[PDB]
């Protein structure tokens, strides 16, 4: 980000609009990198990950219980 | 986190534009140093964003396993 | 706070192309931009022309002239200091210090080296004498090298003997901006860390140092511009006399990094050995024990002054100690031990530099013996133990530690005189009806092995209590 | 308890001479003119151990002469019992102490004290 601003300052010491609009297009690229797919705080990501881990654990444990248990002999 | 990212984006944008513009109209070290701080904090948030993208890919695999175990239960 | 009104004026800007057109119209029509650049060199990413930009920023920072001939080759250029990264001499050395700093991300040490290379050639002369002045330094350096090699020819002594008692010293030749360092002393405590073996990769700061250099003075002196030792007495050095020489308005210097406190009789002894006056104006003399305590306390600084009132405490393993360093106790002349801080000793030709150093070694040795009392450990007013001691100067190079007899109740005074750098003789002084405490050779052994008062006092107490 | 222990405590905690005088009074209820207890002897022993005298205990003895705690006779006897003579500094200190009371040398007491001053001279 900032070295382009450095080049704009260096051009001001040399002298231009090109790198300024390139900085604008860079911020458009920044919007495209705000698109991804994450919105919650990382605490909420941690809560979701822990809850889903517990879900897979308990479901595997139940299915293993009924794997092992025969009601009939 | 998108709100904090986008606020850091637009803040960085138009305040860096202000620094450029006052350089241009001269021919402000404090708002310079704060721009430095905003740039560093923005890059740190982008690193946290890539980490949370990894977290979301893990979550997608994990919920696929959730649906498979639900189908086995039913 | 100001950023909030900045973002408000930024919202007003949201309510820049015209600004770029204005900058273009001004283009059709200084310090700040380069200052922002030099702040932002920290944030540049590692790349070859960007590292060229940061090295140019180092050049603008230290006042030197940068010139690139490519993205590889960049020259730092001033009146004599001329070197590249890829006057009146070649580019001598691909020195591993500057290359080792610049291969890593250590640009500030490169800046310190350019500062030192500025301070070498900032001599006041019209530049022609400057070259000759530097030549004089070169001659001095060569002579100094020979003397250490002569000592290495004399005995094959280790680096510790080279430091402690030899000619010149452990001698690190100059390399970049770091000038030539003589290590004239290393204490028995500072040798050890947390038991150091002393093989020839010894640290630059592991001891007490003195850097030799040239410096322009207000007076005029006659200095050699040729290697003065062409003929060497096979176990000594021998100097062919002057003129060659010229009367440069400068003199050689031994600059100490931390200024050494010295007594008055040291000042007369060194002005006798040198011939050149040391303190150009007479300075404000102070008692030596104030200066020794300021030296030792300002080794490791803390924002709270200790407010000692010359009563120091020592927390030891099997003992607890207290010390009164007792300035203003009168010498036989009727005055206290008065001394001042010396930092720059000026000599004219290199044959003085062993004798000078022997003097300084003597003085530094004495300071270490009074340095061991000055501590910051505050075990204040503990009823158990606190064996209350006293240090008083009977003479120059002598002092006395007085303390209660560990068995009986009369005083016992151990007088220590520092004959040489590693030799301190000791005498126990005792009442005629008392217990045998120690022999003097035991005290000399513990002193020369530790160079610290409280360790020797514990050795006295323990060898008393075994009997 | 002993005079040596009191003088040595006076050296340990740094006591000025008048505070030494007060605490020396407090340690000993019977004054016994301080010459029965041999103040001059103990002060000279624990002042003249080093090659140079410690100025604290010499300050104590010079106060104990200038103030009339100690008679001149006990001081002159305790000076007489020193000899050694290899150290010039202790001898010069003893001659300054003699320079204090000599030419004055006036006992105001019993005649046995005057005879003691005669033998001490």
């Amino acid at each position: 980000f900032l070295p382009l601003v450095h080049n704009i300052i260096k051009c001001m010491d040399k002298d231009q609009d090109l790198n300024a609009l390139k900085s604008k297009f860079q911020e458009m690229r920044k919007l495209i990198s705000t698109m991804p797919g994450i919105h919650l705080s990382p605490e909420q990501q941690q809560q979701q990950l822990q809850s889903l881990r517990e879900q897979v654990r308990t479901k595997n444990e139940l299915l293993q219980k009924y794997k092992s248990l025969c009601m009939f002999e | 986190t998108r709100e904090r990212l986008l606020s850091a984006l637009e803040d960085l944008e138009v305040l860096s534009r202000e620094l450029i513009e006052m350089l241009a109209i001269s021919r402000e070290n404090q708002v310079l140093e704060l721009l430095i701080h905003r740039d560093g904090e923005f890059q740190e948030l982008m690193k946290l964003a890539l980490n949370q993208g990894k977290i979301h890919h893990e979550m997608q695999v994990l919920e696929k396993e959730v649906e498979k175990r639900d189908s086995d239960i039913q | 706070l100001s950023k909030m009104s900045s973002l408000l004026e930024r919202l007003h800007a949201k309510f820049w192309s015209e600004t770029i057109k204005l900058v273009r119209q001004v283009m059709e029509k200084q310090h700040l931009v380069s200052c922002l650049e030099t702040l932002q060199k920290a944030l540049k990413v590692t790349s070859l022309p960007a590292m060229t930009d940061r090295l140019e920023s180092i050049a603008r920072q230290n006042g030197l002239g940068s010139h690139l001939s490519a993205s590889g080759t960049e020259c730092y250029i001033t009146s004599d200091m001329f070197y590249v990264e890829v006057h009146h001499g070649e580019n001598p050395v691909s020195c591993p210090e500057l290359v080792q700093q610049l291969r890593e991300k250590n640009f500030d040490e490169f800046s310190k080296h350019l500062k030192g290379l500025v301070n070498l050639y900032n001599l006041p002369g019209d530049n022609k004498l400057k070259t000759k002045m530097y030549l004089a330094l070169q001659s001095l350096e060569q002579d100094l090298s020979k003397m250490a090699i002569m000592y290495w020819k004399a005995t094959n002594a280790g680096p510790l003997d080279k430091i402690l008692h030899g000619s010149v010293g452990y001698l690190t030749p100059r390399s970049g901006g770091h000038l030539m360092n003589l290590k004239y002393y290393v204490s028995p405590s500072d040798l050890l860390d947390d038991i150091i073996l002393h093989e020839n990769n010894v640290s630059r700061s592991l001891g007490m140092n003195a850097s030799v250099t040239i410096e322009g003075t207000s007076a005029v002196y006659k200095l050699p511009i040729a290697p003065l030792i062409m003929g060497s007495h096979p176990v000594d050095n021998k100097w062919t006399p002057s003129f060659n020489s010229v009367d440069l308005p400068a003199c050689f210097f031994l600059k100490f990094p931390q200024p050494i406190p010295v007594s008055r009789a040291f000042v007369q002894k060194l002005q006798n050995c040198t011939g050149i006056p040391l303190f150009e104006t007479q300075p404000t003399y102070a008692p030596l024990y104030e200066l020794i305590t300021q030296f030792e306390l300002s080794k490791d600084p803390d924002p709270i002054p200790l407010n000692h009132n010359m009563r120091f405490y020592a927390a030891l393993p099997g003992q607890q100690h207290c010390y009164f360093l007792n300035k203003d106790a009168p010498l036989p002349d009727g005055r206290s031990l008065q001394g001042t801080l010396v930092s720059k000793i000026t000599f004219q030709h290199p044959g003085r530099v062993p004798l000078i150093l022997n003097l300084i070694r003597h003085q530094v040795a004495y300071n270490t013996l009074i340095g061991s009392c000055v501590k910051r450990t505050i075990l204040k007013e503990d009823s158990p133990g606190l064996l209350q001691f006293e240090v008083c100067p009977l003479s120059e190079s002598r002092f006395s530690v007085s303390f209660q007899h560990p068995v009986n109740d009369s005083l016992v005074c151990v007088v220590m005189d520092v004959q040489d750098s590693t030799h301190v003789s000791c005498k126990l002084y005792k009442g005629l009806s008392d217990a045998l405490i120690c022999t003097d050779d035991f005290i000399a052994k513990v002193v020369q092995r530790c160079m610290s008062i409280p360790v020797t006092m514990r050795a006295i107490r323990r060898k008393a209590e075994t009997i | 308890v002993n005079l040596k222990q009191a003088i040595l405590q006076a050296w340990k905690e740094r006591w000025s001479d008048y505070q030494w005088a007060i605490n020396m009074k407090k340690f000993f209820p019977k004054g016994a003119t301080w010459d029965i207890l041999n103040l001059a002897d103990a002060l000279l022993e624990q002042a003249m151990i080093g090659p140079s005298p410690n100025p604290l205990i010499l300050s104590y003895l010079k106060y104990a002469i200038s103030s009339q705690m100690v008679s001149y006779s006990s001081v002159l006897t305790a000076i007489s019992k020193f000899d050694d003579f290899s150290r010039d500094l202790c001898v010069q200190a003893l001659l300054d102490i003699m320079d204090m009371f000599c030419d004055r040398l006036s006992c105001h007491g019993k005649a046995e004290e005057c005879i003691g001053l005669c033998r001490a001279l």
